[PDB]
């Protein structure tokens, strides 16, 4: 059974099966809280592994005590069920330990992918007025903002979503879809804000050029 | 190029802005629930999570307990680690343990009346096991000393929940938060009368338990086997430690069924002041001398 | 019409807080896990238009949050200036003085402080609730905040 659980992580044989991971995001005040929560997924994976182990553990103990009579019942762990064999494992505790380690590794991989997703949390976090104040109306600032928006759009090529995180298949599909929508929205908002800034700059430049041309037309330089 | 540098610099500026503020509070870790073999406290920890499950898990359990407090309303999950019954499971518990878990180290225990004397012994066993894990941790001794200094400051910070240090105070100088509870609390009356054990022996056991706590650093806890006394308060002190919640509940001393002495709720002299009632219980009497066990 | 909205909002502080609560409730009216409002046997919901309008309404709510943040910062800064003046007055005060003019000035200041204490306490409780609400909206005080 330890080998079988290890295979599941990776007539006596058997074959277990498990569902996929609950991959998702959230909209909590536009805050992406993954659906299901990462802690919930880890607990559910623990529950599934516990069910796989309880498949073996549910074996009743050797009920030879029915010949005996007189004393009160003694359905202990190994007495009623199969319990002491957990200590009496011939391969040693390495099987269950490796199962726990593999669970930890899968959870770490989930955490890494989740950090990768949550790297866009600042997309919701964007304080646009502060961003405009920090960038300023510098024409080089506007050009760099346009280039940076183009690069950010270029770093958001989303075709496939549901990144199956092993046996807990991460349902990154809808989360990535909402994320692509949010990235398009951020790009469009940046386009609008840069449009406002560039329109102000173009209006100021046109006003200055018109003032210079009017000064030249009214007062000729060769007067 | 520089445009990407500017965009990512804006990204980093907003990242700093969010990190300075939107960090909310601590979460994730939970205490070392030193569950012992045959505790039967599976449902006890379940009710601690508000549930009721006696499902004997794969030895220990990385149990889940979220906590959202409406001031933030952000669910703070708890890495609840109810210890197993196998001494063989020690490495798995260490495998369950972590270096960051060592940074977020808190401990938990309870006390059932049936083998309460052995519960002291099993507590000693679990404490030695924890020390063994700490040795197996082999952490930065300077960081360890700093963390111990912080924990000692917190112990010194134990003001009224409403310098001079004891020799046995923090003798198990673990430097982590520690919890001790009282299981099988409904059986004390059965223990006192149906088992005819001395309630004076029960009080002396509680005193020795407080002494072991002084060695360790776990506050006394109000608890009921059936009524589940101060379980909300247990989680409250837990949050006061980990989540840093504004703990406010006054301690309880007179009620044996709800005996919650917090950190600093009694000094060594106050322990000795509590030890005044130990008239028949001599201070030299053994816990084995104060023990009860039939070979049935 | 956001300018008229701000004009209608005015300098009402508890009004601004209640408006923030209402904005939170209204944004909660928007948004959902699903997209088709499948209420009833024939229930639909234009999910994509809902998302775009959710972006627009989030922008409106964020702008309202920024305006209310500017207003609350003004109120907090006024409270801070008043608190600084009061701290200076308390430091420089001399109650145990037999001088008639100084005693009269101190007594008038004490009566005025006792009167303004209730208004300051109301403003402070409102400021605490507002800070909690702003954190609820993540309305973080800036470096100048």
């Amino acid at each position: 059974g330890l080998r079988a659980w290890t295979q599941v992580l990776l007539k006596p044989g058997g074959e277990p099966k498990i569902k996929n991971v609950v991959h998702e995001l959230r909209i909590t005040n536009q805050v992406i809280y993954l659906n299901p929560p990462i802690e919930e997924c880890r607990y559910k994976l623990y529950q599934e592994m516990f069910a796989w182990k309880m498949v073996v553990l549910s074996l009743p103990r050797i009920q030879s005590q029915r010949y005996q009579v007189g004393v009160h019942y003694e359905l202990t762990e190994e007495e009623k069920f199969y319990r002491n064999a957990l200590t009496r494992m011939p391969d040693g505790p390495v099987a269950l330990e490796e199962s726990y380690s593999a669970v930890m590794g899968i959870v770490s991989e989930v955490e890494q992918y989740v950090k990768v997703w949550l790297q866009y949390q600042c997309l919701w976090d964007m304080q646009a007025e502060n961003i405009y104040n920090r960038l300023g109306e510098d024409l080089n600032k506007w050009q760099a903002l346009l280039v940076q928006i183009r690069k950010a759009r270029g770093t958001f090529d989303n075709a496939e979503t549901k990144k199956e995180f092993g046996p807990v298949v991460i349902d990154y599909g809808k989360v990535q879809s909402k994320v692509n929508l949010k990235y398009d929205s951020w790009h469009k908002e940046v386009l609008s804000k840069f449009g406002q800034m560039l329109g102000s700059n173009m209006t100021e430049f046109h006003s200055q050029i018109s003032k210079s041309r009017q000064e030249l037309e009214q007062h000729s330089v060769d007067t | 190029s520089e445009e990407e540098e500017g965009q990512s610099l804006w990204s980093s500026i907003l990242s700093e802005v969010s990190t300075r503020a939107r960090s909310k509070l601590p979460s994730g870790k939970n205490i070392l629930v030193f569950g012992e073999d045959g505790s039967g406290k599976t449902t006890l920890m379940t009710k601690l999570q508000g549930a009721e499950h006696g499902k004997k898990g794969r030895g220990l359990e990385y149990l889940y307990l979220s906590v959202h407090d409406e001031d933030r309303d952000d669910h703070t999950r708890c890495n609840v680690w109810i210890l197993d019954g196998d001494l063989y499971h020690k490495g798995l518990l260490k495998f369950a343990v972590s270096a960051e878990s060592l940074p977020e180290t808190l401990v938990i225990f309870v006390a059932d009346m049936s083998r309460p004397w052995t519960v002291m012994e099993s507590l000693q066993k679990w404490a030695s096991v924890l020390r063994e894990h700490i040795d197996k941790m082999k952490i930065p001794p300077e960081k360890m000393r700093e963390l111990e200094r912080k924990f000692v400051k917190d112990f010194q910070d134990y003001m009224e929940p409403e310098l001079p240090l004891g020799d046995n105070v923090l003798t198990h100088n673990l430097g982590i938060p520690v919890l001790v509870v009282c299981t099988k609390c409904d059986a004390v009356s059965v223990l006192e009368k149906e088992h005819d054990y001395r309630d004076e022996h029960l009080d002396f056991i509680q005193s020795h338990l407080r002494r072991f706590c002084l060695q360790y650093g776990a506050a006394l806890i109000y608890t009921s086997v059936k009524e589940e006394k101060n379980l909300d308060l247990l989680y409250k002190y837990i949050v006061h430690k980990t989540y840093g919640f504004h703990f406010t509940t006054p301690a309880l001393v007179v009620e044996k069924d709800a005996v919650f002495i917090p950190a600093g709720w009694d000094n060594e002299k106050k322990i000795a002041i509590l030890h005044e009632n130990f008239t028949t219980v001599k201070p030299e009497d053994a816990y084995e001398d104060f023990i009860v066990k039939p070979p049935v | 019409q956001a300018e008229n909205i701000y004009n209608r909002l005015g300098e009402d502080l508890n009004k601004w807080q209640a408006l923030l609560v209402q904005i939170r409730k209204a944004r909660g009216t928007f948004d959902n896990a699903e997209t088709k409002k499948e209420f009833g046997p024939v229930v639909i919901d234009y999910g994509k238009v809902q998302s775009k309008v959710n972006l627009k309404y989030d922008s409106w709510h964020k702008e309202v949050l920024s305006k209310f943040g500017q207003m609350l910062g003004s109120n907090m800064t006024e409270f801070h200036s008043q608190i600084s003046k009061s701290r200076q007055e308390l430091e420089q005060h001399s109650v145990d003085t037999a001088s008639t003019s100084d005693a009269v000035t101190f007594i008038t200041y004490v009566q005025s402080l006792k009167r303004k204490i209730k208004q300051f306490e109301k403003q402070v409780e409102l400021y605490r609730n507002g800070q909690r609400l702003l954190e609820k909206q993540r309305f973080q005080f800036p470096p100048s905040w």
